[PDB]
């Protein structure tokens, strides 16, 4: 596209300099650059490529639910007619939402994941198609919402059955997997005991592995168990 | 206090 | 242009829902839709416009400090040859920068400043041609930065002495004015003595006016007095 | 502690 005629190297960097800047979108421009240029991924590449939409869609994803909330609102018994302006507005959000996650989807379709042999490449990549299919689903209602949900679960599933076999308990990847499918149980699939069950049993096992690391690896992996903790304490 | 993903 | 076809007061709708979610671009957009429509601005309306294009130009000046803080860096002696990026990507930030700004001194001199016959619109438009001016200033380095720097001056001079003839001196209006232009003596125009006598002789004259105020309007004066409080503490 | 404008 845009960045055709740019550096894959030069896109990097300036990757790095937009994300030291806080302009996401420029570095998810960027990043989308690099991938297009054919070559797979680094695991510092695939992070920064991760970082930068999740920043983007972030925005999105936090003004379409203070537009819904004012929408829902206004369709209250009691509640002044306004007009259509908050519907169309909404409508807007949520079109430049699904826009995102279309151009994400596109680029694991093009070719990330059919070129992901590794593991730790292989569950990164089938983690974001869950997380960008769970995105679409928050904000779906028609005769689609099904099948977008389906399309969530069915990439997690397979992210969990090759970090099972492939990974330690106590791997990030593994770990944050685990987590975000934990959320798509709970707040997409309406099964809160789900959710439950697998934040405990990933949360378990890595405890019972933890003496294998040093003490690096032992602060990345503790930090995302606060975050299977502190939902567990919120969700019972 | 809301459900939270991975950060 | 592209708001063209929509209503005046669905944009003004709009814009108030755009700042609820914090979405900025488009908050800016639809004022600008509702500027060209032709009717003057109501006091609402016109800090709305200028809520949307002060965030807007506040990130794209947060970057550029960031990003020409580590050209500076590289242009030190020890430093190792990175390439031409780091220059490219400033120039862009800078590049937009310069066109959001030069957007708003559009709408000021067509037709928002030369239909603004009220002293309170008056001011308030000369401030903001003032502004971004100081923004331009900020990032000229060529043979233009002298111009441009008058050009801040000359409506800041304007509107100051609007001011003094027809405004308190404790109207937010007049306050917010002489504390920007006392930011531009010390930051622009290199004159750090007239920028704390600015300073001062508004501060000390708004507190004599204090006791004519509703306990509402003391509040609004007196977090404007606060600003120029702090300004003075740290340059004296 | 740096110059602020008016916010
Ligand atoms: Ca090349
Ligand atoms: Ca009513
Ligand atoms: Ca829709
Ligand atoms: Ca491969
Ligand atoms: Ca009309
Ligand atoms: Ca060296
Ligand atoms: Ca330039
Ligand atoms: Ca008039
Ligand atoms: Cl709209
Ligand atoms: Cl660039």
């Amino acid at each position: 596209g845009a960045m055709g005629s740019m550096e894959r190297a030069s896109l990097i960097q300036k990757a790095k300099l937009a994300e030291q800047a806080e302009r996401y979108e420029d570095m998810a421009a960027f990043m989308k650059g690099a991938v297009e240029k054919g070559e797979e991924l680094s695991c510092e590449e695939r992070n920064l490529l991760s970082v930068a939409y999740k920043n983007v869609v972030g925005g999105q994803r936090a003004a379409w639910r203070v537009l819904s909330s004012i929408e829902q609102k206004s369709n209250e018994e009691g509640s002044e007619e306004k007009g259509p302006e908050v519907r169309e507005y909404r409508e807007k959000v949520e079109t430049e939402l699904q826009g995102v996650c279309d151009t994400v989807l596109g680029l694991l379709d093009s070719h990330l994941i059919k070129e992901a042999g590794d593991a730790e490449s292989r569950v990164f990549y089938l983690k974001m198609k869950g997380d960008y299919y769970r995105y679409l689903a928050e904000v779906a209602t028609g005769d689609d919402k099904k099948r977008i949900i389906d399309s969530a679960r069915s990439a997690y599933q397979e992210a969990m059955d090759i970090s099972k076999k492939e990974m330690p308990p106590t791997n990030p990847i593994r770990l944050g997997l685990a987590l975000n499918f934990s959320v798509f149980h709970y707040e997409i699939a309406n099964s809160p005991e789900e959710a439950i069950s697998l934040a405990k049993t990933t949360f378990d096992e890595a405890m019972a592995d933890l003496h294998t690391l040093s003490e690096d690896s032992y602060k990345d992996s503790t930090l995302i168990m606060q975050l299977l903790r502190d939902n567990l304490t919120l969700w019972t | 206090a809301r459900t939270v993903s991975v950060s």
